[PDB]
């Protein structure tokens, strides 16, 4: 997956599109290697890739978030990128490693989620 | 598993009779000294290697008696109390299980055993053949999986009994293929 | 990669190279198109997921995705993207484009105008979908309403009647099955006192002539059938139940009815103010304000110091020996604050807690007789403290549900959930946010009460989890209203307990600030 | 003069002395035909007080709400007083089958005398008639199986259908499912003519119409689409099917052989549309009421 979608982009887009009309592979998470591979070889923009996280995969959100943060300087778009990650977050269990980032993020960006604060310190076990 | 031990006897005892070299009393000790009395397990497994030859050498031990094999001999102590109740609507998986694997056969062996002794001839065959076909078929009853090892059983069985009738045909070989072209009767190709 | 050429068939992937399967130059098409076949999908799910997709790029400033979209949009592309022998579900890709276009309008709607003309190709009369017609002028006039574009007065007339009864003044096998047809035709022919057999030869023309099927009922008729695709019955419903996943002729029907509706409106006047709004609104989302279940989710609430420090314990005297002490936290949430109403479980791998709370206002004198009364039983479900003297005070959660009770991301949830009667809310002066998540006074900075709920969408063979709703008050404002109703609060709680692999009390509280029992009193 | 009295006085009792008679009443009021000899033996085999823990098992289209309506409108009609819940489905269903009850009492003529009297509670999901006093449980009530159970207690309980692919196609639906089914019994009063019915087809291989059979003790009665197929299927019910099935099929068994039970309404070449509508799996789930 990672050499194919490498090779030609474009092509990768339509090649596993028409692998999910035919069910082949549909017990991986496809989409999360080469849309991760794509945005490390500097070949598609961050921005583009962040709202792809409403498919559900086995997504490294945290480093798609680092890479937005360390591309692009308008004080708007970080602000947005935050929210819609910890939105499409916060339903579902996450170990104390995870919030800690995000409350640091918070912190340096320049909001102060108590409810963060509350569902980090109810695990500090 | 595979005890080799129930095949090889009857072969021998098949291959004495054939050959007029023993008496039907040896026959029936040398059975009897091998045969369990309480039915063995792998009657109701469809995939055990050994269920083929238990029966037939039931079968040919109750014909040489002067019987005829039944389902009812080949039962353990819960389904011969089942087969003795009335007023059932119920029937238990592990009965469905000895009619479906097991059952289907009894009609067949019994035939083959006739004419191994010698007490059916060629003369008469037919009758007997799409007869029995149709006993079988009553107790088949759906077979909703293709993977049925059934009809590979039911045309060596079948094929043997022409065989050894003796005088055989083309077209009597040829109504085997013919039976094999409808769904579900497949048959392999060793 | 020619050593291969001696053992490829035909039937090993899409075939033999041929130019039509050539992809787009730029990527961003390609990421387009992806999304666009994703949202024409025969699962619910992944429709809902793509349309959340949709929503998100829209919330930034990423144009040419967008565009992209939109193109592939107004070209109806299916082959790029799409298997070469299976049909591919384009009327569903439009309709839950518009679905997702008509919700991003309402907040800040400016990434749409430039694309503004595939809007108005819709919205007009001579189209005969309904539904389409119907987002389209919702979307439409979302965006006139926030003052992003100026639409003359007429036009806005036109657009806000589109669906109105204005015509007042006036051989083949394929069958419609047990199901569909009694249960999908005949209330829609009942609006105009029509049988459905009457209706027949139109929809038959509609299918054979403008979506273009032409061969039989069969069930093997649908590739994704004969290949075993659908499995445990997905694609099965009765009784006008929606199926999980949409095979081939129910894809058929379900838009040939919608054009068939838009016939009968431009011919035939119809039968009693008016009934077709209320048979449309069985097929559209389910909030009146057009938000979406979704944005009435909240995350689980802090767990009961009891169920964790009761974990430990054996489970053959844990079903059997409640204590005291959990009615004192179900009561009492946190300090300040108590619960109103409210029914929740709570799940671990081995047990499950029940909690039920009911609450009501009775005359100050007969509650001391009442408390007594309640107490003194054979049975506790023969009888119940009742909803919106002994007075209801709080309605409860409504139970009708629309078509996004499949999107994965709304945990199920239903909307109206528990809030005071209307009297309550106009004597004292209440206000509240878009989703009624908090209320406040007229006088005071701290909220009145909060409601919340909870929640997961179940996948097949899978274990349930912990879900429920709640609603909660300040002391403060239940003694102001207390004094001021001049009344006496009695309520009510129930505790339960199962195993995987009751107790009932009541307790009347009392505006100098104690709380009473049958067998004693507390205080703050 | 006289003799019409006569007349009057003597098909009023005899219509609370006949189900048969009041169901030919009513069907010629609907301006509908003549009811089939299936529904006639339903609704005869319904109608006898001696069943008290029951099932009763039809293939789909057969008539089972219509006979539910008549039955429960001529039960108040023979007795005002009794507590009755009707249990479906969904919203859909209660409020169509509460609609149709009032229908039926604003349709016939002497049945009018059962509209209720001021302090109506005349709502859309529960009621009471004219003749029963002012009490705390209403006369009928109709819900939703997700709907208000809780508040009352019964004496003739009604299921109609409850199992449904929208509402068992989990592992958590089931379970769900299982325990509200199994959690009624409290709710029926403890004298002896209270009684529990439930109409419906299974449509899983699970199908709750078992459980309580092989465990809870209740009885039930089939009704399948032709008469059987073959000699193994045949085999599958002899205490279950229908005594005029049965009874039949002991006499003619060759030429009964996949005969239609009901030709009046569906004849083979109907039957066959559904056969190509479905697999044939699903053909004997739902018409044969064999789960394979
Ligand atoms: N004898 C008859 N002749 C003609 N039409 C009839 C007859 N009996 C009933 N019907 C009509 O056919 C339908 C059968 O009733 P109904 O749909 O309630 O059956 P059902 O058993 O509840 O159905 P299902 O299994 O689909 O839920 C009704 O519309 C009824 O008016
Ligand atoms: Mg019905």
């Amino acid at each position: 997956v990672e050499i194919l979608a490498e090779l030609c982009p474009s092509s990768a887009l339509a090649i596993i599109s028409r692998w999910r009309d035919r069910t082949f592979g549909n017990h991986r998470s496809i989409l999360a290697w080469t849309i991760e591979h794509l945005v490390k070889k500097n070949k598609i923009n961050a921005l583009d890739a962040l709202p792809l996280i409403t498919f559900e995969n086995d997504w490294h959100k945290c480093d798609l978030l680092d890479s937005v943060l360390s591309s692009c300087t308008d004080d708007k778009d970080k602000i947005m990128a935050f929210e819609v990650v910890y939105h499409y977050t916060k339903f579902n269990v996450q170990n104390i490693q995870n919030l800690k980032k995000l409350d640091a993020i918070s912190t340096s960006l320049g909001i102060e989620h108590t409810e963060l604060k509350e569902r980090i310190s109810g695990l500090q076990h | 598993a595979n005890n080799q031990t129930i095949a090889a006897i009857t072969g021998m005892v098949e291959m004495a009779l054939i050959q007029s070299v023993c008496t039907e009393s040896e026959s029936i000790q040398l059975l009897d000294r091998y045969l369990p009395k309480v039915p063995p397990y792998a009657l109701t497994s469809e995939y055990s290697k050994e269920r083929v030859a238990y029966v037939r050498a039931y079968a040919l031990q109750a014909n040489l008696m002067g019987s005829q094999l039944a389902l009812s001999d080949l039962a353990s102590t819960e389904v011969k109390k089942e087969l003795m109740a009335e007023k059932r609507h119920g029937e238990s998986d592990d009965l469905r299980q000895l009619k479906q694997y097991s059952g289907v056969l009894i009609p067949w062996y019994n035939l083959w055993a006739k004419v191994i002794l010698g007490k059916t001839r060629k003369a008469d065959l037919e009758s007997e053949l799409s007869d029995t076909q149709k006993e079988s078929t009553a107790i088949k009853g759906h077979s909703y999986s293709e993977h049925s090892l059934s009809s590979n059983e039911i045309a060596n069985v079948w094929f043997d009994i022409l065989i050894e009738a003796g005088n055989v045909s083309k077209d009597d070989v040829e109504n085997i293929i013919k039976w094999s072209q409808h769904k579900g009767n497949r048959v392999f190709t060793p | 990669l020619d050593l291969f050429d001696e053992v490829l068939k035909d039937e090993d992937g899409d075939g033999p190279w041929n130019e039509k399967l050539s992809p787009p130059t730029h990527v961003e098409d390609s990421l387009a198109g992806y999304i666009w076949a994703r949202l024409g999908s025969p699962e619910a799910e992944m429709r809902w997921q793509a349309a959340h997709a949709v929503l998100a790029l829209c919330r930034m400033s990423r144009t040419c995705v967008i565009q992209g979209i939109f193109q592939h949009a107004i070209n109806a592309t299916t082959l790029p993207f799409c298997d070469r022998n299976l049909p591919f579900y384009t009327l569903h890709a439009q309709l839950w484009l518009m679905i997702a276009a008509a919700r991003v309008a309402l907040d800040d709607g400016k990434s749409l105008i430039p694309n503004i003309g595939y809007f108005y190709h819709y919205a007009t009369t001579d189209q005969p979908h309904v539904l389409i017609r119907h987002f389209a002028a919702r979307t439409l006039l979302a965006l006139h309403d926030s003052d992003l574009i100026s639409i003359p007065a007429q036009e806005e007339n036109k657009l806000r009647n589109i669906n109105q009864s204005t015509t007042l003044p006036v051989e083949d096998s394929y069958t419609f099955g047990i199901d569909f047809g009694p249960y999908w035709l005949k209330p829609l022919g009942r609006c105009f006192g029509v049988s459905q057999k009457q209706l027949e030869p139109e929809m038959l023309r509609i299918i054979r002539d403008v979506l273009g099927f032409k061969g039989s009922r069969n069930w093997d008729e649908d590739e994704r059938n004969k290949r075993r695709y659908y499995q445990d019955r997905d694609n099965h419903h009765s009784h006008g139940s929606y199926p999980r996943v949409d095979d081939y002729h129910f894809y058929l029907s379900y838009h040939a009815m919608f054009m068939t509706a838009g016939q009968l409106l431009a011919t035939k006047p119809l039968v009693g103010e008016d009934v077709f709004q209320d048979w449309l609104r069985r097929h559209d989302i389910s909030r009146n304000d057009h938000r979406w279940l979704a944005d009435r989710r909240d995350i689980p609430p802090k767990e009961r110091s009891s169920w964790l420090n009761s974990s430990s314990d054996n489970r053959d005297e844990w079903l059997a020996s409640i204590s005291e002490n959990v009615f004192n936290e179900t009561l009492c949430p946190s300090p300040g604050l108590l619960t109103l109403w409210g029914r929740w479980s709570d799940v671990c791998s081995d047990r499950k807690e029940s909690i039920i709370v009911h609450s009501a206002l009775v005359s100050p004198e007969r509650s001391l007789s009442l408390l007594r009364a309640l107490q003194t039983t054979k049975n506790v479900y023969d009888y119940k403290i009742p909803d919106a003297q002994l007075k209801g005070w709080i309605k409860d959660i409504a139970e009708y549900c629309g078509i996004d009770e499949f999107d994965p991301w709304a945990g199920n949830v239903r909307f109206p959930i528990p809030e005071p009667a209307s009297f309550i809310i106009d004597a004292m002066k209440l206000t509240t946010d878009k989703d009624h998540r908090v209320w406040y006074s007229p006088s005071d900075v701290e909220p009145a009460m909060i409601s919340s709920i909870w929640g997961h969408l179940s996948g097949k063979n899978d274990e349930e989890k912990s879900h429920g709703y709640r609603l909660c008050a300040s002391i403060h404002f239940i003694k102001s209203a207390l004094e001021t109703f001049n009344m006496d609060l009695i309520l009510e709680v129930d505790v339960d307990r199962y195993s995987r692999n009751s107790s009932t009390r009541l307790f009347l509280f009392r505006h100098d600030g104690t709380i009473h029992t049958l067998y004693g009193n507390y205080r703050n | 003069s006289q003799s019409q009295e006569a007349k009057n006085a003597l098909i009023i009792a005899q219509l609370k002395g006949d189900f048969v008679a009041f169901l030919f009443v009513l069907w010629k009021a609907l301006n509908l035909p003549k009811p089939t000899k299936c529904q006639i033996d339903m609704a005869r085999t319904l109608a006898n007080g001696d069943h008290k823990k029951f099932i009763l098992q039809a293939f789909r289209g057969i008539g089972k709400s219509f006979i539910t309506c008549a039955f429960v409108v001529w039960v108040l009609w023979r007795d005002p007083q009794l507590k009755v819940l009707i249990v479906s489905a969904s919203k859909e269903r209660a409020d169509a089958n509460s609609i149709f009850i009032k229908n039926i009492i604003d349709l016939l003529p002497f049945l009018s005398e059962l509209k209720p009297r001021p302090g109506q509670r005349d709502s859309v999901i529960s009621f009471d008639v004219g003749l029963a006093k002012p009490d705390h449980s209403p006369s009928v009530k109709s819900v939703g199986i997700t709907g208000q159970l809780t508040g009352s207690r019964a004496d003739i309980i009604i299921a109609d259908d409850v199992e449904v692919p929208g509402n068992s196609s989990t592992s958590s639906a089931r379970e769900k499912l299982w325990t509200l089914v199994t959690e009624f019994a409290a709710l029926l009063k403890p004298l002896p003519t209270s009684r529990v019915i439930y109409l419906g087809t299974p449509q899983t291989e699970m199908t709750l119409y078992k459980e309580l059979e092989d465990n809870k003790g209740y009885s039930t009665v089939i009704w399948p689409a032709q008469y059987p197929r073959n000699d193994a299927e045949a085999l599958y019910y002899g205490d279950r099917l229908a005594p005029m099935l049965k009874a039949e099929y002991d006499e003619g068994f060759e030429l009964l052989r996949g005969q239609p039970t009901d030709p009046v309404r569906f004849d083979m070449d109907d039957l066959r549309e559904r056969e190509l509508e479905y697999g044939k799996a699903g053909y004997t789930l739902q018409f044969m009421l064999n789960p394979n």
